């Protein structure tokens, strides 16, 4: 049995809030905190969570539940379909967190921070192409952005974006055919491009637009904030907020020690617990996440911007990349682990964007020994009745496992797919025998070329709130980490945000061809949907997980001290 | 907003 979606959105508490005092968050994490303020240079959503009460890595604009663009924040966007540009106008008394005017450079400089490779950001994919002199700028072959302009200068607080076509979701926020931050060029300026990403001026002490601001921050642990004096909105109720990264073991005696008002982005299993904990209310909703299992296919060319999917291994047939999916026990796993909170997936569209889903999709949901071995077999993979394992031309069916560190349950579910692999005949080893670490794991799959060293892993996403995935799949992405490279997937992600799927009805049957040639050609193979979970402590006010709710940060309060 | 490496819940 699943849970359904019917958990409160909001805990809406009758007591009225104090002034101010002083709220403590944590945010679930074996990891230590990666502090990086600027937007482009950061891969990670842990602290890109974290940094929420600066300003979400200084966001731009506002947004209604279902992510689309709405009048009335720190900046405002508009779109013009005939000429192809998208005029974003900051606010008159927008200022960074020292009394200084956010400029339109500063706006700009954010695209230099993704597109000069000097930065060294991971950031870079074919939706940064579609702005007209990106590329070049990208490769060297110009000085400046050309389809970046400004109406009333460097100094103004107007910026266009030039468009080579037209996109869908551009109404909307995390569509990644613009970017939504801005980042502080006079305090930056004079720091070398390659020194930026360690240098404490985008780490331990940055310069903020949001309601807080980082009075101290203790590297790979903690932010201390304050209330920012040169806010354009509204004066927040807090005196504090302490926002900590908190082990996934220590997680529970935390909240029972009323140590952590809020923790965010719990694992499934602890939930049995959470939910016993009187004190706390457990808040609840569709995750707006996926896990899913990558095959190595290739690597990335880093001067070019290009996945070249030239990987010698038995995973560049088909047959082997769908029967490995069809071994596995999600279900199974699901069912034992997860307190009804995590769904097999049957596609890589997850239930939040109800619009684009399809239950025509079958994907690999349910397991299937039978047509696994089949698939094999018909493929010329021929069992080897001494050793147990597969062979073709001698060669022995041995695959690499590059399994993640998680729960207490994730060295036994790593191995619970080990287990299914084997009876289909496919030999699976752990990385270095091993669970890998998150901070070094994300290393070695966004850092070019690269690594060889591993045939399967797991990617778990904090999704882009627009339902395309052109940041994730496509041939100039690094975020493509798998490096394939197909011509009729290019043509889906492509034919998913062309001029015709702005017709709804079209970009419904774009998603549908999509979600079914992603399944068959088997890159990458969809595991879980979540439903994500939140306790707050009962002396919190004015606490919600809608998408709509804007001055969160500004609104929220307490009702008593500790 | 943008897509993001989550540890994995
Ligand atoms: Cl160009």
């Amino acid at each position: 049995k699943l849970k359904a979606g019917n958990f409160d959105v909001a805990y809406q508490n009758p007591d009225k809030a104090i002034k101010g005092g002083n709220l403590k968050v944590a945010y679930q994490s074996d990891s230590p905190m990666k502090a990086q303020w600027l937007s482009g240079l950061s891969n990670d959503a842990t602290f890109a969570t974290m940094s929420g009460p600066g300003g979400g890595q200084d966001g731009l604009f506002f947004t209604d539940s279902g992510f689309k663009f709405i009048k009335g924040g720190a900046a405002d966007v508009a779109l013009d379909k005939e000429s192809k540009t998208a005029t974003i106008t900051l606010r008159k008394d927008l200022k960074w967190s020292d009394g200084s005017e956010v400029t339109a450079k500063d706006y700009e400089f954010t695209y230099e921070t993704i597109a000069n490779p000097a930065y060294g950001s991971d950031r870079w994919t074919d939706s940064l192409a579609n702005i007209v002199g990106l590329s070049d700028y990208h490769t060297g072959k110009a000085k400046t952005i050309s389809g970046i302009t400004f109406p009333d200068g460097e100094n103004g607080k107007v910026i266009k974006v030039q468009f080579k076509e037209m996109k869908p979701g551009m109404t909307q926020s995390g569509n990644g055919y613009f970017l939504e931050t801005v980042a502080p060029y006079q305090y930056l300026k004079d720091v070398a491009p390659k020194d930026l990403a360690s240098s404490p001026k985008t780490t331990t002490k940055p310069l903020v637009t949001g309601p807080f601001k980082p009075e101290n921050v203790v590297a790979g642990e903690s932010i201390k904030y304050v209330p920012n004096p040169y806010y354009w909105g509204e004066k927040p109720k807090l005196n504090s907020i302490t926002y900590e990264v908190v082990s996934t073991a220590k997680s529970v005696a935390a909240l029972s020690s009323s140590k952590y008002d809020i923790i965010n982005g719990m694992v499934s299993s602890q939930y049995k617990q959470v939910k016993n904990l009187k004190g706390y209310k457990v808040l609840g909703q569709q995750a707006m996440y996926i896990s899913l299992m990558y095959y190595n296919l290739g690597h990335y060319d880093a001067k070019n911007s290009i996945n070249v999917q030239d990987r010698k291994t038995p995973l560049q047939d088909q047959n082997v990349r769908q029967a490995i999916g069809y071994a596995r026990n999600v279900a199974e796993v699901d069912n034992k682990f997860s307190n009804g909170l995590s769904t097999p997936a049957n596609s890589l569209i997850p239930p939040i964007f109800k619009q684009f889903t399809s239950s025509s999709v079958k994907g690999y949901e349910k397991q299937d020994l039978d047509k696994a071995n089949k698939l094999l077999d018909e493929d010329g993979w021929k069992l080897n009745k001494s050793t147990g394992y597969r062979e073709k031309d001698g060669k022995e069916l041995s695959l690499v496992y590059a399994a993640r560190v998680g729960d207490a349950n994730a060295e036994t579910i790593a191995q619970n797919y080990i287990q299914q692999w084997k009876k289909i005949g496919v030999k699976v080893s752990l990385y270095n025998g091993k669970l890998m670490e998150f901070n070094s794991w994300v290393d070695h799959m966004t850092t070019p070329p690269g690594a060889n060293d591993w045939d399967i892993t797991d990617g778990s996403w904090s999704l882009a709130s627009e339902p395309s995935q052109q940041d994730l799949f496509s041939a100039a992405a690094p975020y493509n980490f798998g490096h394939f490279n197909d011509s009729e997937i290019t043509k889906d992600l492509n034919d998913i945000d062309s001029a015709k799927s702005e017709n709804p009805t079209y970009r419904k049957a774009a998603f549908v061809k999509y979600q079914e040639d992603m399944n068959k050609k088997a890159y990458v193979i969809p595991t879980n949907f979540m439903l994500n979970y939140t306790p707050v402590n009962k002396r919190v006010v004015g606490m919600t997980l809608d998408y709509g709710a804007m001055n969160t940060w500004s609104e929220i309060g307490v009702s008593s001290a500790k | 907003r943008p897509p993001g490496f989550s540890p994995f819940a």
